[PDB]
């Protein structure tokens, strides 16, 4: 499918269609300003993911457990009965939460990293 | 033992406000900062998606009618400011011995203006609409702006004809279409799709009668922001156009003098015949059926045993009480009043219209123009798409309302919301970082 | 509910090559990751390949990295292996079985679901 | 040499002076315009190697094949004797077969990468 | 702290605080221009450490020795007794010279990864 | 005391005080205005 | 201290007829000329 096609699609197969919203992105003062925030949003966003050490990937794993008080469903219901507009929803109120250990955990990787390569 | 995985590029977005670019396909509303359409535009439907709209809160009419009035304003700018027109005129009657309705409705009017050089003066016969000129106390007479503002004469080779506007997207924001059958203004549409652009949107203005706008697909739609609080217009959607024909019946010429260096004034001049006044024909069994079939969506909301009763605008000036439009580059403002004359219980009507050059448009006080006199007979046929009314025991009363255009775009972009791409989110997976 | 159904050959010589296939019904065959799985005429089991349920990761025991290939095709519900060289201590009865292995967003598996009867193979 | 001196120089060579061409893509109104659209263009062309999974190299190698159709010369002829400008018109009309084969490739290789890690 | 608090903290203790600064980079006419040579500055460096090879990393550790004269202090005056804007002034003259050998490194670097990638 | 060079005449020094001194300032007198038309839109207010 | 780079080896076909510096050139002059004169004295009474 098309741009946001996958929207009303269960969280496993909307998770085969990144690539086509991801180029989407991109794709007279206030016509500046606008393009300008489009920019600086799409920046920001690529920092936050290169700050958690995804700046690469579409799909990136890490090392922070999921704490279950965020979402006690298993993975049967959130990846073949949700979409992403509903978990979305439901977990809105620990976005910030789950962004502050994900940078946490970077910052120890790195300097892990380094000590490991200090090894002679 | 699920670990939280970074997911880029998900298909979910929040309701957003942003500026919106303009598309098409000499004319007021040719935009030169304006881009080429694409002749293959997309539209991706949405399965199982029920996005929720408010036609109320769309922030893209806001847009609309500020893009309008600039586009206006940056029209009539370049053009000629007739500031030697505010002089005392001295008039008498065009038609002295005239019975049919344009007795005393065009004054033949003598003054002095200015010519090219300082030092000069002319004099300058012209005739004007009695709607345009104000008695001081031949008699004396100025014109009925004098008092207000300045007029900025338009200039004569910009058509005021309606082209359709297609408005886009930026990047990182999609449009939803509602598709959902009968949608009426508010609440979860079901057929919801992504497009790029909108449809084209032929900025048309007119009061109470929708002109040349979009049809129902299965019925009239009546919608308003409160349907029990007769503050607030309602926009009614016909599913069928009904034709009203208007014309300027007379052959009128145009004279032009100059008026200073590179300064021309363009005025009405003789009238080549009968002095005849303007109307619009529309036919009494098609304008019956639809106003039946409104009555029937109006019952409703009201009662199935509610008389419906439809009657003239009472009150405010003649732009609001008459139905104002630009037809062939003149102003008509008709009557109306025999197509809302009746009471509801469970060949053709000719409105009167009369024609003005000095307006003053969007409601604005300050900015009045003059509107050139147009050569030839003037014809139009248009078609009426909706209407827009006002409610006032067991007897409900409408009326033609209007006269606030932002209801008019709301009309045409009722089925488009815009939204802001939310490209990241988080999920548990059984996937750890090594 | 679930037939998986092992298709084969029957005498091979050392050195060799022989194919087993399996045809499987009565579930979904793209949502699980398979295997093979040999029991010697007179021994016990033993793992022997798995693939993912796209086809695009396969296992192997070391014994066998480098004489058998396995492979499946999503569309025909056929899981196929692929077997060279084929030395005496090949000799078994070669199962297919449906588990083994999960794709990060569906549950732990980590054991052999579902069976086949089993092909013969015979050096 | 400096910016694009190796323009007529051949493909091998020119290979070498990727970093100057690089450092030179970023080095009223109208003025705005220019500038606002150098820097979508440059960033469309970061999302697009991030895409195909080479976000942070001038030399990427990846898993798709030569289809031999989109050229049948041997490497010897193309980094000896061509130089980028030549190649660049020669391949112009498969261009985006091949970007869209890169594509697909880094979707399969990430979801091929997150199902490794999901081994215990 | 909040941002530039380690500012006059030692050069270690300021190491653990690079997010905290990396997110307050991107946090008529006039302010258009400033916003515009924000972004442009902003990609610069992204660019730069792009082509040292540190697309990905606040802490990146490379190949170019120190070359002493740069600076002769050892380790523990450097990132115990000194700020990074101490350190920052002391070796001005020498950023374009360092800056120069991470760039060579990193093409060195890429012409071997890709001459190993060869091997079949 | 504030100065760019406090021994050059040429330039202003900007005293910055500690505490404050009221300065009460008054127009005692109770003025009228008139308005008048000066043109299309336009009116001229004056002391009357 | 502007560079200039050559370019061996490379054969650019020019065409001097549908080169567009010229037209942003012109609008360039125009608009600072008309920039200039806007700040000016208009001479309306001269027309006598
Ligand atoms: C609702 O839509 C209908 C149909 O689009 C529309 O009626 C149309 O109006 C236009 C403009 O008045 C008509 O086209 C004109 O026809 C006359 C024939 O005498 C021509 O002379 C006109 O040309 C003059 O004006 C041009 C302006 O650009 C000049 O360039 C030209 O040189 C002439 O001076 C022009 O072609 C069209 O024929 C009608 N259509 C019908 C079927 O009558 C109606 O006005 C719309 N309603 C509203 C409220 O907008
Ligand atoms: C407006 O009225 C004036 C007269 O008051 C008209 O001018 C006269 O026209 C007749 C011809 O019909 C001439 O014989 C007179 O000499 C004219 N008088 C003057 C003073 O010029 C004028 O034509 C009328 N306007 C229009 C449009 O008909
Ligand atoms: C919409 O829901 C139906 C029923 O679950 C499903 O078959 C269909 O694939 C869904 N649409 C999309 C785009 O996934
Ligand atoms: C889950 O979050 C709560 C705070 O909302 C915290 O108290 C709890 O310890 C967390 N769970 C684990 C396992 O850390
Ligand atoms: C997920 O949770 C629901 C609700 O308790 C349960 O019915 C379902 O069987 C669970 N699935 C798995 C795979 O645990
Ligand atoms: C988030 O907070 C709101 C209150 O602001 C609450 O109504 C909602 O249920 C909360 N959601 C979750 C998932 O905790
Ligand atoms: C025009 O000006 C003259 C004075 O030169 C005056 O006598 C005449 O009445 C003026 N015309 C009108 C129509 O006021
Ligand atoms: C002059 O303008 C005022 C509005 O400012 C209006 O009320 C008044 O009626 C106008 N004069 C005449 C004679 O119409
Ligand atoms: C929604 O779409 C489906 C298929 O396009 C159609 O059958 C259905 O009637 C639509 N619903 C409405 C309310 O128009
Ligand atoms: C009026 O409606 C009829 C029938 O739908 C259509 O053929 C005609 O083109 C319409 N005219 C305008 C101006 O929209
Ligand atoms: C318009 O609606 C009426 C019922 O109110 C219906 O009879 C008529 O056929 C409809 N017309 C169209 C074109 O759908
Ligand atoms: C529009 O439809 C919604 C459906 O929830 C209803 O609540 C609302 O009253 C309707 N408004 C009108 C004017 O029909
Ligand atoms: C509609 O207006 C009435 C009268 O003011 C009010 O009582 C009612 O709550 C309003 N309804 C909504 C949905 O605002
Ligand atoms: C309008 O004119 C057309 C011919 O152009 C005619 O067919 C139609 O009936 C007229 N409408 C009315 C209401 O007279
Ligand atoms: C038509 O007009 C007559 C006028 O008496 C009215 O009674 C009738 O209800 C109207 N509607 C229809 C459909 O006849
Ligand atoms: C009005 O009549 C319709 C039948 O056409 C019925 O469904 C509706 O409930 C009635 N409403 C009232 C208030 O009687
Ligand atoms: C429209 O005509 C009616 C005829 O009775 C008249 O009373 C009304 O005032 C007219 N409206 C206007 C705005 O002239
Ligand atoms: C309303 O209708 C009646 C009956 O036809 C008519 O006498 C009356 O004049 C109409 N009202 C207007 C304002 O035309
Ligand atoms: C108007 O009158 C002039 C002069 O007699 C004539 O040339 C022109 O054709 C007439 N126009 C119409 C529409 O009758
Ligand atoms: C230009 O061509 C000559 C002859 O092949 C070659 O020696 C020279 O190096 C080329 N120029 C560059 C910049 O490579
Ligand atoms: C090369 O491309 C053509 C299409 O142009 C395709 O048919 C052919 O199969 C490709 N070659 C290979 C080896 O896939
Ligand atoms: C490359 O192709 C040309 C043309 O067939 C041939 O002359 C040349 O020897 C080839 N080189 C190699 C290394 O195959
Ligand atoms: C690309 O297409 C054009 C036709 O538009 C053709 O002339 C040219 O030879 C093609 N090039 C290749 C390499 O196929
Ligand atoms: C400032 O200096 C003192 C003394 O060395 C030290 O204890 C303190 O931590 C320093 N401040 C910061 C923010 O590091
Ligand atoms: C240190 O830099 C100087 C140039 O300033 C250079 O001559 C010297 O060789 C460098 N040291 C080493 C070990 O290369
Ligand atoms: C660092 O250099 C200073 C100055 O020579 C010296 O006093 C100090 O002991 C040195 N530290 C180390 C760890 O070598
Ligand atoms: C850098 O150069 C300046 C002269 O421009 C000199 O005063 C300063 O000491 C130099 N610093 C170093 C660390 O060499
Ligand atoms: C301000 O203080 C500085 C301290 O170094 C001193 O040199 C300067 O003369 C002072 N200026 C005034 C105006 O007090
Ligand atoms: C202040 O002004 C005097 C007189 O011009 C000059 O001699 C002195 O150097 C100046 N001081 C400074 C700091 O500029």
């Amino acid at each position: 499918d098309g741009f946001l096609g996958a929207a009303g699609s269960t969280m496993g197969a909307a998770s085969m269609t990144l690539t086509v919203q991801a180029r989407n992105l991109l794709s007279g003062i206030k016509q500046l300003q606008a393009r300008v925030l489009a920019v600086e949003h799409y920046l920001r966003d690529q920092q936050l993911l290169g700050i958690w050490g995804c700046s690469g990937k579409l799909i990136c794993c890490t090392n922070v457990p999921w704490n279950s008080s965020w979402s006690n469903r298993n993975l049967s219901e959130i990846w073949d009965n949700m979409t992403w507009l509903q978990w979305d929803k439901e977990i809105s109120n620990y976005t910030q939460i789950i962004y502050g250990l994900l940078e946490e955990s970077q910052n120890q990787q790195e300097k892990n990293e380094q000590d490991l390569l200090a090894l002679d | 033992n699920l670990w939280v995985t970074v997911y880029y590029g998900v298909p979910v977005w929040k309701d957003a406000e942003t500026t919106l670019f303009c598309a098409s396909d000499h004319n007021v509303w040719a935009t030169h900062a304006c881009v080429p359409t694409d002749p293959n535009p997309q539209e991706i439907h949405l399965e199982n998606v029920t996005e929720e709209f408010n036609m109320w809160k769309n922030n893209m009419v806001e847009q609309m009618h500020e893009d309008i009035i600039s586009l206006w304003d940056q029209s009539l700018k370049p053009c000629v400011k007739l500031t030697p027109l505010c002089v005392t005129l001295q008039c008498t009657n065009y038609a002295p011995k005239l019975r049919s309705m344009m007795r005393g409705e065009i004054k033949n009017c003598s003054f002095n203006m200015t010519t090219e050089l300082r030092d000069k003066k002319q004099k300058v016969y012209s005739l004007f609409y009695r709607l345009d000129v104000v008695q001081i106390n031949n008699k004396e007479y100025r014109l009925i702006n004098c008092n207000t503002s300045a007029i900025t004469q338009a200039c004569p080779k910009v058509s005021f004809e309606p082209i359709p506007i297609h408005y886009c997207a930026p990047a990182g924001f999609a449009i939803l279409k509602c598709k959902d059958k009968k949608f009426n203004g508010t609440g979860p549409c079901q057929n919801v799709s992504t497009v790029q652009c909108t449809h084209g949107i032929k900025p048309v203005v007119s009061t109470q009668l929708l002109l040349n706008g979009s049809l129902a697909e299965e019925e009239v739609i009546i919608r308003s922001e409160n349907i029990t609080n007769n503050a607030k217009n309602i926009l009614v959607q016909l599913n069928t156009s009904v034709q009203i024909n208007c014309t300027r019946p007379s052959n009128n010429t145009v004279k032009s003098i100059r008026i200073g260096p590179g300064q021309a004034f363009y005025y009405f001049g003789d009238v080549l015949g009968h002095v005849r006044m303007a109307h619009c024909n529309i036919s009494k069994a098609t304008w019956n059926e639809t106003l039946g079939k409104v009555v029937k969506q109006l019952r409703k909301h009201f009662g199935n045993n509610t008389i419906i009763r439809f009657a003239q605008s009472s009150g405010g000036d003649l732009e609001v009480t008459t139905h104002s439009f630009n037809c062939g580059g003149e102003f008509f403002y008709c009557n109306t009043s025999g197509l809302f004359n009746s009471t509801w219980i469970s060949d053709s009507l000719i409105l009167p219209c009369w024609i003005k050059q000095i307006i003053n448009m969007w409601q604005r006080i300050g900015q009045a123009m003059y509107a050139p006199p147009i050569q030839g007979v003037i014809r139009c046929v248009s078609n009426i798409t909706g209407l827009i009314l006002t409610r006032d025991s067991t007897t409900e009363t409408f009326r033609p309302g209007g006269g606030d255009m932002r209801d008019n775009w709301r009309s045409e972009l009722y089925k488009y919301k815009v939204v802001k791409i939310e490209p990241l989110g988080v999920a548990p997976t059984r996937c750890k970082r090594r | 509910e679930v037939q998986l159904v092992e298709t084969g050959g029957g005498l091979v010589q050392p050195g060799g090559s022989l194919k087993l296939s399996c045809r499987a019904s009565g579930y979904t065959f793209s949502s699980f990751a398979m295997s093979w799985v040999r029991q010697a005429p007179g021994k016990g089991l033993e793992w022997v390949s798995l693939i993912n349920d796209r086809g695009g990761l396969t296992f192997y025991v070391d014994s066998v990295k480098g004489r058998f290939t396995i492979s499946r095709d999503n569309s025909k519900n056929t899981l196929s292996l692929q077997m060279h060289s084929l030395r005496d201590g090949d000799t078994a009865v070669y199962y297919c079985a449906t588990g083994g292995m999960s794709s990060a967003l569906q549950s732990s598996k980590y054991y052999f679901d579902f069976w086949g009867q089993g092909a013969l193979v015979t050096v």
